């Protein structure tokens, strides 16, 4: 059974049925396509069905380097001993590096724009082409690797390809960690949840399980509530770039051709820095570009992201909202007035009771994103707990955590502490004016912007072998 | 630009070797030229009346454009830019109808100039027939489909020739080059930023295949009644080993300067024996921005070159082919001082690497154990394959041979040895591996102890005029050309970045060295050694690559001991009756011919061990003659070469390639040369993968789990169901007209053979066969198109309905074990086929690539019995989750089916023959009567199903299998293809050999049916041709 | 696992020396709470028509989306204190942490 063209509910499909009086899909014999996640133990009458993580749970920049040996090798430049990652062999972004293409049999790219003939990109993770803003981040880190390997060759001439690559990989990985924990996570959780769930790091604990919890695959999808309905492109003075400054998000999905043919990654990174995110509000959860027209160009029907999230939690056999509340030591509302009090919104509690009949049945994502945000944070108490717990385990249970002893020297740790995403953009693009720390807060040009010259670049001195 | 050249075919007397004095050539012994050039009452001579293409100024053909004198007998230089409407005004003063047919340029049927059946009116048949005293205007156009690809350069190599009977006009001389280039790469008809442009055509132009051959004999031969045309020695004297016609280095005008940015457009032409290996002596060239030295030219093969003229002097452009090299296939050229005016590098004296090799004679036993390891059968088994080579008796030498070979010593004294570790155990007949970095200076102290003068010829490094291994010229003490039996010489080579690998090539490249006094004979004595020239900052102090685990050197070749100078010794020493030794016997020559891999035969080469997780870098190279067409296959493993993923590597004399691999399957695998007469001839070996990393339950990655039903069924196979395509072709050629393959005559078989093929069945019942749909009708003799997507688990629930044991197995597909179990008459088995990343396309491969699924019970005989099929391993989101997709997929197997080598020959002799009591299997006329030259198993425009629409993307999967004579030059009429990821390369004549598997992406636009054929004389005349139908919109 | 290693393995194997697959790629997720399936071990809620969850009918995902998630885009509130880069780091980071494979 083909889940893409058939609406028949047979393995490995679990299509989402259409309700009557649907604002888009008029034919109730139709459906939104859905492939059940791969089981860990196929066809078992013994095991309880669980799903697979194809990636390393660690914050180790595996989206850049890969999580399997065949790919990791093929992502490297094997034409020399410089320790580089392979770059595109057909295109450049103003003389700067891009991703090695992958052959156009019929990958989603050659579908967004037929005549442009730009295939998807190849990176450490299979999803690098999903939106051009994501592509731009992949490209950014790939440039930083090749930049670090270059500078390390000059500082340490005896070093071969392997040593250069591993050392540049160890740096990028640490940079992903610093930005994530120092800048990103406090802005997701807020101060109170930060203190509670992510106390000050001490050292590595070999008894802390670093595996991604099944629920996190759904809970971390809170970010779908931050999505703006457009891709925003800005020129060198941060003004709307003509003639397409605001591209509807349903025309950018898998649009790899926009990176290559429509001005590279600079107008994209600038647009990401100087445009506000969408706020998650209780009556403004997620935009119709992902609710109604997700992947419209690359398949038979526009998808519904929020609905998929909910179908996915069921596929994964995830417990409901109250079960996760109880897990997190949070009170469980049982009546509509109780849910109203917990959400501090009776009108939404009612809508949820109308849908689910009891708060016990609310799907983790829906219940999670519905909760009012914590102060100076962008998730509610339930998501804060799930998200917070996951990253503490990913930190405390990583042997190669940048702050763990013997991973780096004292002077290397001191030098790394001076990195920032803005500085990486300064070091790897044609952008000379970037956001003030914190990049994730600043977004108003020119109020929250400084010149690249003010930001110290990373000191590789303590990497000299001598 | 609207370009109007005025081509004219005349009939002039051509001089093959225009003297004028006085040459000594490489291995050429003066009194040997007269074999091909001397005129008597039996030999035709050096002058030949031939058809020729000439350029003219006017529509009125009265004054010719003089042709460049290095161009020889070739037609005028035609160039065409992207979008230029190039016209061609052909006139025929000649006594017979000819044509103008061009490669890689768009034309209407009204302007193709190639005659063959094509349901077309007269107006579109006027171009196809241009008689004497006629004029035609050929409207051509260089389109976006036709122009050079992204990865190509500004200009690419193309050709044009007369096309009534392809080869017979070419052999008569009508062959001219076209230079297709990009839109604005030219100024004053001269490529932008190019100093000189030279066209080079290697062709053993066979005058026995020329129309005028008949009128050539009446004039020059003093007795036209004492001559038979079926006379081999008369046929040998007329095969003209010629580059642009001028034979024995008689080629003139080749004048180039220092720092001259020179482009070389070299293309091969002729027949099966036209196995060419071009090399510029002490010169560094680049193809597709890869560092090369030896090109490989074959019929209709289109190839270009970019060389920065360096190292001034009077050099040689010789043919590698050791038989072609001893037949004056050479050409001199000068790089002069004028003077520069730049140097570059630079570093003569820097890093000094010192080696102390010495030549010596030993008893070399090819198969030391005395057993063929593949079966545990011993070498002297009665009647067997290995028996013929490894028999010692009255006039047969046996397994042991005396052979001069390289061996390294530690110092200049040559008293004590540098010993061979576990690494050097595989080298054997190969000498020391010499290795260098860019910036070094290699110095080799050669101490010859053999009773013949020798040298060392490095291929891949720069060497001065007084350090060259070989000698050649236009005009005691120990030198470089000559190192007498007692002497010692000190070589001094330079290795800068002008000869070293560039960005695009992998770290190390495969290179070789061999004695250069008589390389047609010296090499066959075993004086060959591996080389390994590598970039700056790469190798360890010991010599290996950084982070590369193993380093292998395989030199698969046919060691012809008949050509050895130690022939007279080996006769006297091992044969029982030395008096009875017949040197000029064809059964004796095949004995001394020892098909080996590093001097080892049948699986005896050891030291080929590695673990599950090693960085294996295979360095391959070859030598020999027009029989050395190799397909070195690694079972259950896939290497990467230039971003192209294969398992079968191709070699020809003086080819040298660096394949990169990483083992994934544990087991004792095979290094078997696919060439079907080498394989049983002794070119099959063993490499082992252990377990040096804990097992650990893998298989957590299964994005696909398919199941297929194949069955080796027996049916009567008709090679030409209707011979109606055969008559119209010959009729349109006025030809007459005998068919050695298809005609029955008195006792021959004809077209119908009882063969065994794979076929697709519905299910486990094997009652309902799958119906072959119209798009998949082109398969013919081939089995169902198996599709596997990176990450799949392909189940083959095979059945063997045949009367004898067969087996199903693929190329490059991951399996569990090192053994494929055969299935028997009635039995059912399941063969697990895993599809990892390594079995899929590479970063420079088109996502859909083909693999050959075959049979392992007798890969030589089952193949020819009818067991072949295409496996299509694509990437990921191709499948559409369904079936019908707008990406037409065609698969074409190019193989000379040797019906002799079937399990059902003795059944074909009894069922279909009128007189079986008159069939002797050991007759060459009957052996030739059963080598059916068929694409997908169908001859003479018999292969239907080939149909595509205007504005379609049509995939072509071309498979190569078979024998030494199974080199196939696949050519498409009317349209070209594009290879390389993204379609970066473009060509209309491709190189398909026994082992190569390639996707070709074609973008057609012109509607009409087109000639699809291999471009090898014999093979074309052997019906290896079909058509494809491009139809216009609805 | 070697006694010494300055760098991570690609797979993530050997990070935890006592349980070397923990955190490694191509492994089952850990479960913080036991799985809730319609048949208790495999089939998802909403698979079998009429079969209720915790005594109440399973709501179609698409209907919950329509009645709770759907809002008119002109009502959109830009975050005055977060940039679009806050969204994008989140996705980039997620792709460092998990990808849940499906059959092709
Ligand atoms: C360009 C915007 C994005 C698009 C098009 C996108 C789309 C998707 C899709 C189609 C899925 C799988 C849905 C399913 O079939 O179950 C998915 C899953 C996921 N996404 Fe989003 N995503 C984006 C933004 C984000 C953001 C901003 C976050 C978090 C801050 C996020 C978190 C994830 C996670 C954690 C999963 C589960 C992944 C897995 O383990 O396989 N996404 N997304
Ligand atoms: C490093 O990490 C491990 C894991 O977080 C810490 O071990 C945990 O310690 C707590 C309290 O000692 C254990 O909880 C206990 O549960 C038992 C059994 O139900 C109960 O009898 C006690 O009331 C207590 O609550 C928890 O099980 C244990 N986890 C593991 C995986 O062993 C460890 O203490 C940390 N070490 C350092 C030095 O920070
Ligand atoms: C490897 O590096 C060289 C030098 O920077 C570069 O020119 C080349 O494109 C790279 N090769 C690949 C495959 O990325
Ligand atoms: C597709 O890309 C081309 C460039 O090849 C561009 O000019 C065109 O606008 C694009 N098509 C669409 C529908 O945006
Ligand atoms: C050409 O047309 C003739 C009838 O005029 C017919 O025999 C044949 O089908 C056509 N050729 C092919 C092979 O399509
Ligand atoms: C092969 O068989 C022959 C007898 O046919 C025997 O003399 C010989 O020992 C065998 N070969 C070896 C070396 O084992
Ligand atoms: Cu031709
Ligand atoms: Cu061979
Ligand atoms: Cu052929
Ligand atoms: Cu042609
Ligand atoms: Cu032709
Ligand atoms: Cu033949």
């Amino acid at each position: 059974v083909n889940c893409e063209t058939s609406c028949v509910q047979q393995p490995p499909c679990f299509p989402l049925k259409i309700p009557p009086n649907d604002p888009r899909i008029k034919n109730q014999a139709d459906c939104i396509p859905f492939f059940r996640s791969c089981p860990a133990c196929p066809g078992s009458n013994i095991t309880i069905r669980n799903q697979i993580n194809a990636l390393t749970s660690f914050v180790d920049a595996s989206m850049v380097y890969g999580s399997e040996e065949p790919l990791a090798r093929n992502l490297r430049n094997m034409s020399n001993q410089l320790g580089l990652l392979a770059v595109n062999q057909r295109f450049q972004d103003n003389g700067r590096a891009l991703l090695p293409f992958d052959n156009l049999h019929d990958d989603p790219c050659l579908l967004t724009n037929r005549s442009a003939r730009i295939p998807c990109f190849l990176a450490g993770d299979t999803r690098s082409s999903e939106m051009p803003e994501l592509t731009s981040m992949h490209t950014l880190l790939l440039r930083e690797h090749n930049r670090l390997a270059t500078e390390l060759k000059s500082l340490n001439p005896r070093w071969d390809g392997e040593r250069l690559y591993q050392e540049a990989r160890k740096i990028v990985g640490a940079m992903v960690q610093i930005i994530t924990y120092r800048d990103y996570l406090p802005l997701v959780l807020g101060p109170t949840a930060m203190r509670k769930y992510l106390p000050t790091y001490r050292s590595y604990n070999d008894s802390v399980d670093p595996r991604i919890a099944n629920v996190f695959t759904n809970a971390f999808r809170y970010g779908h509530t931050l999505i703006q309905p457009f891709m925003f492109r800005l020129d060198n003075r941060y003004q709307p770039m003509e003639p397409n400054p605001r591209v509807p998000l349903s025309r950018v999905f898998f649009a790899s051709w926009r990176v290559v043919l429509e001005g590279g990654i600079d107008p994209i990174l600038r647009g990401l820095m100087a445009t506000p995110a969408k706020l998650n509000r209780q009556n403004q959860i997620a935009v119709d570009e992902i609710r109604e027209r997700l992947f419209e160009q690359v398949m038979r029907i526009g998808l519904d992201l929020p609905a998929l999230n909910m179908q996915r939690s069921r596929d994964h056999g995830l417990p409901g909202y109250n079960a996760w509340r109880r897990f997190c030591g949070l009170p469980q509302p049982e009546t509509v007035g109780q849910l109203g009090t917990v959400l501090r919104n009776l009108k939404l509690a009612r809508k949820l009771m109308e849908q689910y009949g009891t708060p016990n049945n609310i799907d983790i994502w829906m219940g999670g994103v519905s909760e009012p945000l914590k102060r100076k944070g962008r998730v509610g108490p339930l998501l804060a707990c799930i998200i917070g717990t996951q990253f503490r385990k990913l930190r405390d249970g990583d042997r190669f955590w940048w702050e763990n002893e013997g991973v780096f020297s004292m002077q290397q740790r001191q030098a790394l502490a001076q990195i920032s995403l803005p500085r990486i953009i300064c070091d790897n693009t044609g952008i000379t004016t970037v956001s003030k720390n914190n990049i994730f807060m600043s977004n108003s040009y020119p109020r929250d912007f400084v010149n690249c010259s003010t930001l110290p670049a990373l000191n590789l001195a303590s990497w000299r072998e001598a | 630009k609207e370009k109007h050249y005025y081509i004219g075919i005349i009939e002039t007397t051509w001089d093959y070797a225009s003297d004028h004095g006085e040459k000594k050539l490489i291995s050429v012994d003066t009194e040997h030229s007269n074999i091909y050039l001397q005129n008597g009452p039996d030999r035709i001579g050096r002058l030949y009346k031939k058809a020729l293409y000439l350029q003219y100024t006017d529509e009125t053909f009265r004054t010719t454009i003089e042709k460049p004198v290095w161009l020889g007998f070739l037609g005028p230089i035609i160039k065409a830019e992207t979008g230029d409407k190039v016209y061609v005004h052909l006139k025929n003063l000649a006594s017979r109808p000819y044509t103008f047919h061009s490669h890689g340029i768009t034309y209407y049927k009204e302007h193709e100039g190639a005659i063959y059946p094509d349901n077309t009116t007269d107006f579109q048949r006027a171009d196809d027939k241009v008689y004497p005293g006629e004029q035609y205007t050929y409207m051509l156009l260089a389109t976006e489909e036709q122009s050079p690809g992204e990865g190509d350069g500004n200009c690419v190599t193309r050709i044009y020739h007369s096309h009534i009977d392809a080869p017979k006009d070419i052999a008569s001389g009508l062959i001219g080059p076209l230079i297709i280039c990009k839109k604005d790469s030219l100024d004053k008809e001269k490529e932008k930023h190019i100093d000189r442009e030279f066209v080079v055509m290697f062709s053993v132009v066979d005058e026995n295949f020329s129309w005028y051959l008949e009128d050539n004999i009446k004039t020059y031969c003093s007795e036209p009644e004492k001559v038979d045309k079926d006379n081999e020695d008369f046929q040998q004297s007329n095969r003209m080993y010629s580059v642009n016609g001028y034979t024995f280095g008689s080629l003139s005008g080749l004048s180039m300067c220092a720092e001259d940015r020179v482009k070389w457009y070299l293309f091969g032409m002729g027949n099966e024996v036209d196995v060419h290996a071009a090399f510029f002596h002490g010169q560094a060239l680049t193809n597709k921005n890869y560092r090369i030295d030896t090109i490989n030219l074959f019929p209709a093969t289109l190839f270009d070159a970019y060389m920065v003229a360096q190292n001034p002097g009077e050099w040689m452009l010789s043919c590698q082919n050791l038989n072609h090299l001893k037949a004056g296939l050479q050409a001199f050229f000068q790089v002069q001082e004028c003077n520069k005016s730049s140097s570059k590098d630079n570093i003569r004296g820097k890093h000094v690497r010192h080696y102390y090799i010495a030549a010596e004679e030993i008893i070399w036993n090819y198969a030391p154990s005395g057993i063929d390891i593949f079966t545990k059968e011993n070498l002297t088994a009665p009647g067997s394959d290995s028996a013929v080579f490894f028999e010692q008796g009255t006039t047969r030498i046996g397994g042991s041979y005396k052979k001069l070979v390289y061996r390294e010593y530690t110092d200049a004294s040559f008293t004590n040895r540098k010993e061979r570790g576990p690494e050097e155990e595989h080298l054997g007949i190969l000498g020391p591996v010499i290795w260098a970095e860019v910036g070094d200076t290699i110095r080799v102290t050669f101490h010859n102890k053999g009773a013949y003068p020798l040298s060392i010829e490095p291929i891949g490094v720069r060497f001065n005029k007084n350090n060259e291994g070989t000698y050649y010229s236009p005009n005691v003490p120990p030198s470089a050309s000559h190192v007498a039996p007692t002497e010692t010489f000190t070589y001094e080579w330079t290795v800068p970045k002008e000869v070293g690998p560039t960005n695009a090539d992998p770290v190390c490249l495969a290179k070789m060295y061999y004695s250069a006094v008589d390389p047609t004979k010296d090499i066959f004595t075993g004086l060959i050694g591996p080389m390994k020239i590598c970039k700056k900052g790469s190798l360890h102090a010991n010599g290996r690559q950084k982070d590369v685990d193993k380093e292998f050197y395989l030199f698969p070749t046919v060691f012809d001991e008949n050509e050895s100078l130690l022939l007279e010794d080996n006769i006297r020493m091992f044969t029982t009756a030395p008096d009875q030794v017949d040197k000029e016997d064809e059964d004796f020559q095949e004995s001394n011919k020892m098909h080996s891999m590093n001097g080892f035969m049948y699986g005896n080469q050891p030291g080929l061990t590695m673990c599950k997780g090693d960085s294996v870098v295979w360095y391959l190279f070859s030598a020999g003659n027009e029989a050395d067409v190799h397909g070195i296959y690694f079972s259950g493993n896939t290497y990467l070469w230039r971003g192209e993923r294969r398992d079968t590597a191709n070699l020809f004399p003086q080819t040298s390639l660096t394949l990169h691999m990483w083992p994934d399957t544990e087991g004792t695998f095979n290094v078997e040369c696919l060439t079907t007469d080498h394989y049983t001839g002794g070119m099959k070996q063993k490499y082992t993968v252990n377990q040096c990393r804990r097992q650990s339950e893998d298989s957590t990655f299964y994005l696909g789990e398919r199941t297929y039903y194949i069955a080796a069924v027996e049916v009567e196979w008709d090679y030409s169901p209707q011979r109606e395509w055969e008559k119209e072709l010959h009729h349109l050629q006025e030809q007459n007209v005998s068919n050695a393959f298809l005609d029955k005559g008195e006792f021959y078989i004809g077209s119908k053979y009882k063969k065994v093929v794979y076929r697709q069945y519905t299910d486990s019942t094997f009652r309902v066969p799958v119906e072959r749909k119209a798009e998949e009708e082109h398969l013919g003799i081939l089995g169902p198109q198996l599709h596997a997507d990176v990450g799949d688990k392909v189940k083959i629930i095979f059945k063997n309905m045949a009367t004898r044991p067969y087996s199903i197995h693929a190329h490059g597909v991951q399996t569990e074990s090192s053994t494929v179990t055969p299935t028997l008459p009635g039995e059912t088995l399941t063969y697990v086929w895993k599809i990892p990343e390594r079995s899929g396309a590479g970063t420079e491969d088109s996502a859909c690539i083909p693999w050959a699924y075959y049979s392992t019970v007798d890969q030589v005989k089952d193949l020819y019995s009818g067991l072949i099929g295409p496996l299509i391993v694509c990437r990921r989101p191709y499948l559409k989750v369904f079936n019908p997709r707008r990406k037409l997929e065609f698969a074409l197997l190019f193989l000379v089916f040797d019906e002799n080598e079937s399990w059902y020959l003795d059944d074909n002799i009894k069922t279909y023959s009128d007189h079986p009591e008159k069939v002797n299997k050991d007759d060459e006329e009957f052996i030739e009567s059963n080598k059916m030259h068929a694409i997908n198993g169908r001859m003479f425009g018999n292969l239907q199903g080939l149909t595509m629409h205007v504005g379609d993307e049509v995939n072509w999967y071309l498979m190569g299998m078979g024998n030494e004579i199974d080199l196939h030059t696949v050519h498409f009429h009317g349209h070209s293809f594009q290879y390389k990821h993204r379609g970066v390369y473009s060509s209309d004549v491709f190189d398909i050999f026994p082992g190569t598997y390639q996707t070709l992406e074609m973008f057609p636009r012109t509607p009409g049916i087109w000639l699809l054929h291999c471009h090898v004389t014999d093979h074309i005349h052997a019906g290896m041709e079909t058509t494809y139908t491009v139809l216009q919109n609805e | 696992c070697p006694e010494q290693d300055k760098y991570r393995t690609i797979t993530g194997m050997c990070n935890n020396r006592r349980s070397p697959t923990l955190g490694a790629s191509n492994r089952a997720f850990v479960r913080w709470l036991p799985a809730e399936y319609e048949d208790g071990f495999s089939l998802p809620y909403g698979w079998t028509p009429g079969v209720k969850r915790n005594g109440f009918p399973v709501a179609l995902a698409r209907a919950v989306s329509n009645e709770i998630v759907r809002f008119p885009t002109d009502q959109l509130t830009p975050d005055q204190e977060r940039s679009l880069m806050f969204m994008q780091w989140g996705q980039l980071l997620d792709h460092d942490l998990d990808f849940t494979p499906e059959p092709a």
